[PDB]
RNA sequence: CGCAAGACGGACCAGAGCGAAAGCAUUUGCCAAGAAUGUUUUCAUUAAUCAAGAACGAAAGUCGGAGGUUCGAAGACGAUCAGAUACCGUCGUAGUUCCGACCAUAAACGAUGCCGACCGGCGAUGCGGCGGCGUUAUUCCCAUGACCCGCCGGGCAGCUUCCGGGAAACCAAAGUCUUUGGGUUCCGGGGGGAGUAUGGUUGCAAAGCUGAAACUUAAAGGAAUUGACGGAAGGGCACCACC
RNA sequence: CCCAUGAACGAGGAAUUCCCAGUAAGUGCGGGUCAUAAGCUUGCGUUGAUUAAGUCCCUGCCCUUUGUACACACCGCCCGU
């Protein structure tokens, strides 16, 4: 399953943290990012749709997500955050801190945390109305 | 709460203002001599001026009071404040001028005194504050 | 966390909802260079010792 | 009656300024009017700083700073509490709070 | 009536009376 | 049902020989089953690793993309893909009260390596400056992505990748530029923004070898 | 990890600039314009404002062609609601993009015509010029560039003032108005009816321009003041509030 | 004033009165009641508390700024079919 390598040396992984409003994503993938470790949302945490985004979820998944990551060998965490992007907001949802501290806490090795939202140089038009969302 | 009223307090300030050489340090004397000064109808009310008259006489003792004004004490006050330095502070045989007000002295029919010494100029001229 | 106590060393004043968390520094007294905030629950006078096996959180301040 | 000097906005000596969209509606407001907020934070809270820390794989790697620009129409800033109605006389007062 | 609505309703009258004069 | 994690492997990548630092790290794959061979799932993969991991006393804001170019006994032999700044970086550096002058080059290298560099400046308010902006002229800022441009070209031109990325690690050809442009603007933060590798020669593993050492 | 498409030019980006206005923001090149500054250049009254007439004129809209990413009137559906034909959500046509031709209207606003003269102070800022300690890039140097300190002219503005004005709000112009005349264009005459009817004219259409009356009415309105109220914000008090 | 049986209740799912030291609570007495008549009420001693030295979270009320086309003052005014 995992590599052999020395107790000493840690075997990096990345971690995608995809921090929407609606929902949260924890996807540790290889250091390429092109082969998939592990995926765990908020929502296959949770049962209440109000609650995919919570700070516990996020909690639940990173949990999760560490767990299923040192079963394979992976002790360090390269961290990618991101929010939506785009036309929508730029600021991570409220489980992306919640997803950090807990995969701190689960036992990983943090690595270089890195903001890698998608930023727009100029982008196509807002999902919202010229008078934007009125309630 | 123990804030004192404008009435004690008004009524302390007169007594202290008028019957100064009387009032002493000890509250109990305070009390004896605001009723034998003044009528105050109530026990309580005595007590209440005797007792601002005393915290008055303590900032007295500190020193200046902000609140009133004794022309009694003041005379001594300016007998204190009549102080004289034995040498005159501006009378210094050493004076630095800058070469602008040396050229407006020699202008002013001033340039032979012998007290004035030339200073550098400052080599640059940020005296601004950077905007922002 | 390592169990080490603190003494109380200046109430700050009161937060929370109702008012009921205390702000006080509280130093431990091992090297006296540290005195962190902590909020604390019920009546809280100056001087106590109030043990401390979590050290790691802090109060908000500043 | 005519309430500011300015118009509400920063727009003289020009005719037209290029719309931008509320972060919080996506109301659309002309640029100059539009109150521009400059939030720099950590991407790690306050109270995760420690944890992340000490789980670092480095010493003295310094957290990274998180850079977000937003932009509010006038209902969304009043309602956010980031400016707040203020007397005839206050409204004049261009300074910035100390912070 | 708000003027914008009463103006539209006003150019709507005018449509109808075109459309039906002949 | 069955997890398919069993059957992956796990590979050392090598970096070229430029960085100090040649593993960056492990990557792993799925074992050669009829079509789908290892060795082929290896090859596109980027690895965005910053150059203090590559590097020993480097900045870390810096990131270099490497392409796995060859795979050999457990070894994915990677080559230089290209190169960036970190957000937080680049979002530091742009402030309200300058001018940020940006130029880009398409310039081939003497083996064929086809890059587009990119470049950012930015005017520096001065030591005894009270006046609040430190805004550069149309003129002043033409003049200073002409610089800018022509230092990149003269830099990458007569060079070839290895002494380009020999030159990008410690951003001398920043460096340079800010020392060329003080003569019309004093610039204050001036970086190769980011470089990628627009075409590249026909794989040679002659080539690789010996960038690998 | 690539490929394609069509939009859009983040941050820098400002009470900054340019343009008659509408408007105008990625290098780079070409083309033709343009203000201001400088000028001991030239002409020599050639000017100002303007019926008629003309150029341009956001967005939406119209006709034909190309494209069609996103957003999205209309429409379908899902919610909310007493009902929602709305606000909210998933889509989604016309449109939004480009070319040609129409349309000529906006809170097209500084709700302030243009030209000229005069009438306070102050600090900034953009452009041009002039003068000056000093710092810096300046490699035997002067230049020049970035600053620093002033000055002049034209701008975008700001602060302050018992210039004066005004119903005041406020305005250094909205001042120099009963101590009423510098020139000139447009334009209003209580509120509605009504920018309606009708006629004319322009337009493919939508509509644009011009534009009443009968009748009706004692007010409508402006500015400011004090209350009351707010599903506005900020403070304070209360074991008939909480903890 | 006298003589067994019995309904009912295992701390009373919502919603919450009132409570700063001789206070809450624990009980008896005295008046107004009253020809006899206290579960009411008005005073009185009689025991002594982990609890609070605070806050605006709720409920209100007050103040300041702000908006108003309200002034019979939002239970206002007002638009259209």
């Amino acid at each position: 399953l995992g590599p052999q390598v020395a107790e000493g040396e840690n075997v990096f992984g990345v971690c995608h943290i995809f921090a929407s409003f609606n929902d949260t994503f924890v996807h540790v993938t290889d250091l390429s990012g092109k082969e998939t470790i592990c995926r765990v949302t908020g929502g296959m945490k949770v049962k209440a749709d109000r609650d995919e985004s919570s700070p516990y979820a996020a909690m639940l998944a990173a949990q999760d997500v560490a767990q299923r990551c040192k079963e394979l060998g992976i002790t360090a965490l390269h961290i990618k955050l991101r929010a939506t992007g785009g036309n929508r907001t730029k600021t991570p949802g409220p489980g992306a801190q919640s997803a950090l501290r807990a995969l701190a806490r689960s036992g990983m090795k943090i690595g270089r945390i890195e903001d890698v939202t998608p930023i727009p140089s100029d982008s196509t038009r807002r999902k919202g109305g010229r008078r934007g969302r009125r309630l | 709460g123990r804030v004192r009223t404008k009435t004690v307090k008004k009524a302390a300030r007169v007594i202290i203002e008028k019957y100064y050489t009387r009032l002493g340090n000890d509250f109990h004397t305070n009390k004896r001599v605001c009723e034998e000064i003044a009528i105050i109808p109530s026990k309580k009310l005595r007590n209440k001026i005797a007792g601002y008259v005393t915290h008055l006489m303590k900032r007295i003792q500190r020193g200046p009071v902000r609140g009133i004004s004794i022309k009694l004490q003041e005379e001594e006050r300016e007998r204190r404040d009549n102080y004289v330095p034995e040498v005159s502070a501006l009378d210094q045989e050493i004076i630095e001028v800058d070469p602008d007000t040396k050229e407006m002295l020699k202008l002013l029919d001033f340039g032979s005194l012998s007290n004035l010494q030339v200073t550098q100029p400052t080599v640059g001229m940020n005296f601004k504050t950077p905007r922002g | 966390q390592p169990i080490k106590l603190a003494r109380v060393t200046k109430v700050l004043g009161r937060t929370g909802s109702q008012g009921q968390c205390t702000q006080v520094r509280v130093e431990f007294m091992d090297d006296t260079s540290r005195s962190i905030i902590r909020n604390v629950k019920g009546p809280v006078r100056e001087g106590d010792v109030l043990t401390l096996l979590e050290s790691e959180r802090e109060a908000r301040r500043l | 009656t005519k309430k500011r000097r300015n118009n509400g906005r920063a727009k003289k000596g020009r005719g037209h300024v290029q719309p931008i969209r509320c972060t919080n509606c996506a109301r659309c407001v002309p640029k100059d009017k539009a109150i521009k907020k400059f939030v720099i934070r950590n991407i790690v809270e306050a109270a995760a700083v420690r944890d992340i820390s000490e789980a670092s794989v480095f010493d003295a790697y310094v957290l990274p700073k998180l850079y977000v620009k937003l932009h509010y129409c006038v209902s969304c800033v009043i309602h956010s509490k980031v400016v707040r109605n203020r007397s005839r006389e206050a409204r004049k007062d261009r300074t910035p709070p100390p912070r | 009536m708000r003027a914008k609505w009463r103006k539209k309703r006003m150019r709507r009258l005018k449509r109808k009376r075109r459309k039906m004069r002949q | 049902v069955v997890d398919p994690f069993s059957k992956k492997d796990w590979y050392d990548v090598k970096a070229p020989a430029m960085f100090n630092i040649r593993n960056i790290g492990k990557t792993l794959v799925t074992r050669t089953q009829g079509t789908k061979i290892a060795s082929d799932g290896l090859k596109g993969r980027v690895f965005e690793v910053s150059l203090a991991d590559l590097q020993n006393d480097e900045v870390a804001f810096r990131k270099f993309k490497l392409i796995t170019e060859d795979v050999q006994g457990k070894n994915c032999l990677t080559n230089f893909h290209g190169m960036d700044l970190t957000r937080d970086k680049m979002c530091s550096m742009v402030k309200k009260w300058q001018t940020m002058i940006e130029a880009h080059v398409d310039v081939k290298t003497t083996d064929g390596y086809l890059l587009r560099l990119f470049c950012v400046g930015f005017t520096k308010k001065r030591n005894n400056q009270i006046r609040k902006t430190s805004y550069a002229q149309h003129q002043q800022v033409r003049q200073i992505r002409k610089k800018m441009m022509e230092i990149m070209t003269r830099e990458v031109q007569t060079n070839d990748l290895k002494e380009v990325v020999n030159k990008l690690i410690p951003d001398s050809i920043g460096k340079d530029i800010e020392k060329a442009c003080q003569s019309i603007y004093p610039l204050h933060d001036v970086f190769v923004r980011k470089v990628k590798m627009l075409k590249k020669p026909k794989f040679e593993l002659g080539k690789l070898m010996e960038l690998h050492g």
